[PDB]
């Protein structure tokens, strides 16, 4: 479900995509991301909340 | 402060199983430990390479399962198993961690990320046949006066199963013109080496020189006069 | 796997003179190529890791440049302590081949010096043991190569003589050769005369000396 696809301002979640596989994952792991940037390029990034 | 040592190295018969390497003042789990074999006159090659996890073990094409590697991260020691040992296989083995340079070049950005410190000193394993008690013989020119302006006096040590010998002249009194000859394996399998010193012709006869030979492994103290 | 042969098995370098050592791989399989200098009795030290960045603790004069498969290492103002055997290994995660260096040894260039010949008779205790050894000694000769032929009663002996060469002193830049005959007690009594023939570039002509049984 993505808010941006439909009501971006509202923040309401509307399904935009479906996964064909019937099996549903029982576990989820966030993948850590590090920006590859020089000291001047370094910038703050918005937090992600689960 | 990191210490790398290899243990369990000893003379062995052909077709024998010999158990290794140990790491001190270091964390074994973080760094993979790799065993490298160097043979004289040949380049060092990694016969056994072990990942830090130890799940994946890498064996060189030259050794067909001859080298088996098992590492205990908690023990901080890496165990190497040698089987079907051969005279050609005999060599000095060094154990050291290996690292590579991995980086993303956003703006020519490169990180060395390398650790080659505390390289292993190495251990020597040998195969011995026709083992014999060490024998030292004094050697002199037939005529000292006609030998020349500079006279060379030498002592020959032969038939030693273990590592060569320690040789001194008059208990190390004279170090002039000392020559050290590498031990050469004989067809019998017994190494041969000789030690020679430069003595002035005037000194000969007026002064008598005695070879002092000590075998460190067999504790054989030999005095050799001419 | 990869077959690598260094173009020169041994290189002779004079002090203060630039010299080049080239190791050629079967092919340049990986970008990372490592050149290492080994000192006997000492742990191996890598001169360069990828041939693009010099390893730390290595003299700036050493330079690694690779043209095609072959890789050339340049040494400037080479010194005896600086000189060492060199091994080049292709560096990749897909090792296992464990390609190694043939080994190139650098020897100081010096004026040629004539060899000195000395003879050692087999000891009486050695004769009682049943082995006879005759030692022909060559001393103070600058070239590492030396030729010794052992003949008994003017008859060539094959595989009896054993040759050992002393490590050269760095200042001396000269070598000494010991040749030891191996014979049984029965062979010793049969051989009335033992002779060693020495041939050298420094010698104007090859020269033979002999001796017989029972001088002293």
């Amino acid at each position: 479900f993505s808010s941006r696809y439909v009501d971006l301002y509202g923040g309401n979640m509307f399904q935009f995509a479906t996964l064909p596989v019937y099996d549903t994952i029982k576990y989820y792991s966030i993948i850590p991301h590090s920006i590859r940037s020089i000291q001047s390029d370094r910038k703050a990034w918005a937090a992600f909340y689960v | 402060e990191v210490q790398l040592v290899e243990s369990g190295g000893g003379v062995v018969q052909p077709g024998r199983s010999l158990r290794s390497c140990a790491a001190s003042a270091f964390t074994f789990s973080n760094y993979g430990m790799h065993w490298v074999r160097q043979a004289p006159g040949k380049g060092l090659e990694w016969v056994a390479v072990i990942w830090s996890a130890g799940s994946l073990k890498y064996y060189a094409d030259s050794v067909k399962g001859r080298f088996i590697i098992s590492r205990d991260n908690s023990k901080n020691t890496l165990y190497l198993q040698m089987d079907s040992l051969r005279p050609e296989d005999t060599a000095v083995y060094y154990c050291a961690r290996e690292n590579t340079t991995y980086y993303y070049e956003t703006s020519g950005s490169w990180g060395a990320s390398y650790y080659f410190d505390f390289w292993g000193q190495g251990t020597l394993v040998t195969v011995s046949s026709s083992t014999k008690g060490p024998s030292v013989f004094p050697l002199a020119p037939s005529s000292k006066s006609t030998s020349g302006g500079t006279a060379a006096l030498g002592c020959l040590v032969k038939d030693y199963f273990p590592e060569p010998v320690t040789v001194s002249w008059n208990s190390g009194a004279l170090t002039s013109g000392v020559h050290t000859f590498p031990a050469v394996l004989q067809s019998s399998g017994l190494y041969s080496l000789s030690s020679v010193v430069t003595v002035p012709s005037s000194s000969l006869g007026t002064q008598t020189y005695i070879c002092n030979v000590n075998h460190k492994p067999s504790n054989t103290k030999v005095d050799k006069r001419v | 796997d990869i077959q690598m042969t260094q173009t020169p098995a041994s290189l002779s370098a004079s002090v203060g003179d630039r010299v080049t050592i080239t190791c050629r791989a079967s092919q340049n399989i990986s970008s990372y190529l490592n050149w290492y200098q080994q000192k006997p009795g000492k742990a191996p030290k890598v001169l360069i890791y990828d041939t693009s960045r010099l390893q730390s603790g290595v003299p700036s004069r050493f330079s690694g440049s690779a043209s095609g498969t072959d890789f050339t290492l340049t040494i400037s103002s080479l010194q005896p302590e600086d000189f060492a055997t060199y091994y080049c290994q292709q560096s990749c995660t897909t090792l296992r081949c464990w390609t190694f260096g043939q080994g190139t040894k650098l020897e100081i260039k010096r004026t040629v010096a004539a060899p000195s010949v000395f003879i050692f008779p087999p000891s009486d205790e050695q004769l009682k043991s049943g082995t006879a050894s005759v030692v022909c000694l060559l001393n103070n000769f600058y070239p590492r190569e030396a030729k010794v032929q052992w003949k008994v009663d003017n008859a060539l002996q094959s595989g009896n003589s054993q040759e050992s060469v002393t490590e050269q002193d760095s200042k001396d830049s000269t070598y000494s050769l010991s040749s030891t005959l191996t014979l049984s007690k029965a062979d010793y009594e049969k051989h009335k005369v033992y002779a060693c023939e020495v041939t050298h570039q420094g010698l104007s002509s090859p020269v033979t000396k002999s001796f017989n049984r029972g001088e002293c």
